[PDB]
């Protein structure tokens, strides 16, 4: 419904495909030896790159540049882990460039504990059967980044004033493309709680990695402390 | 203190 949603939606869809991952980074999932060392480095590169495309994508979300500035950093630092999941989920499920079956092994031998690899791909498979469209991936990303519930937020109501419209547009989209089962909107929103569970375990993977001398880029260090 | 995040939010 409404035309004003289209002015808000497609402009978000403008930003969601403005930048893909550079070919200079994706092609080494193929070209280079499958070492536990180089596996981690490639993943570091892509994670490094993805923080950049997210900051640009969020910088355009309507009303983001108007928020307080000590809170936008808390928005980014609290959502970067989860938004990287959505994009890599869209890659694994659509099987796009991402080199799915080869990227997954490079992930499976990067020093990650087995108790974190199992629930990770169970998520990947589960969110694949949802047969989600690109606009659903794009909005869910916007809603995750603009989460008023994040840690060290001061003006929590300000975030709600910009997350609320995008939530209504999305449920008004499970109106058109699926009128058969009204629960699809509640099924996409479950994923955002799934991602929160992962954000808990991700802090553990990080400390396990640097225990073992895994240097990150300066920017991942800043966004994960 | 959020040196690099603030730089990309202003580029
Ligand atoms: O636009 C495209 O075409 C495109 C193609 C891709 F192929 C692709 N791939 C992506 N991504 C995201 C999340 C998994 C996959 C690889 C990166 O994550 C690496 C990572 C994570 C990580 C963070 C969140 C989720 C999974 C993660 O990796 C993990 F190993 F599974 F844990 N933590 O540390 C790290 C590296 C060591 C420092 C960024 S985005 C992306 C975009």
């Amino acid at each position: 419904l409404t035309p004003d949603q289209q002015t808000l939606l497609h402009f978000i869809m403008d930003s969601y495909n403005k930048q893909r991952m550079p070919q200079e980074i994706t092609n080494k999932i193929l070209k280079e030896e499958f070492s536990a060392e180089e596996n981690f480095l490639i993943l570091t590169e892509m994670a490094t790159n993805h923080v950049q495309v997210l900051v640009e994508f969020t910088k355009k979300l309507p009303g983001f540049q108007t928020l307080d500035h000590e809170d936008q950093i808390a928005l980014l630092k609290g959502s970067a882990v989860e938004a990287m999941f959505l994009r890599s989920a869209e890659i694994f499920n659509k099987k796009l460039s991402g080199h799915s079956d080869l990227l997954e092994e490079r992930i499976r031998n990067s020093g990650i504990s087995d108790e974190y690899i199992t629930p990770m791909f169970s998520f990947y498979k589960s969110i694949g059967e949802l047969k989600m469209t690109q606009e659903e991936y794009a909005l869910l990303t916007a809603i995750v980044i603009l989460s008023p519930d994040r840690q060290y937020i001061k003006d929590r109501e300000a975030v709600e004033k910009l997350q609320e419209p995008l939530l209504d547009v999305l449920q008004k989209l499970c109106k058109i493309h699926q009128p058969e089962n009204p629960q699809h909107f509640a099924c996409l929103l479950g994923r955002l709680t799934e991602l929160r569970t992962f954000n808990h375990h991700h802090a553990e993977m990080l400390m396990s990695w640097r225990v073992n001398d895994h240097k990150f880029t300066p920017l991942l260090c800043e966004i994960w402390d | 203190e959020n040196a690099l995040l603030r730089y990309l939010l202003d580029k």
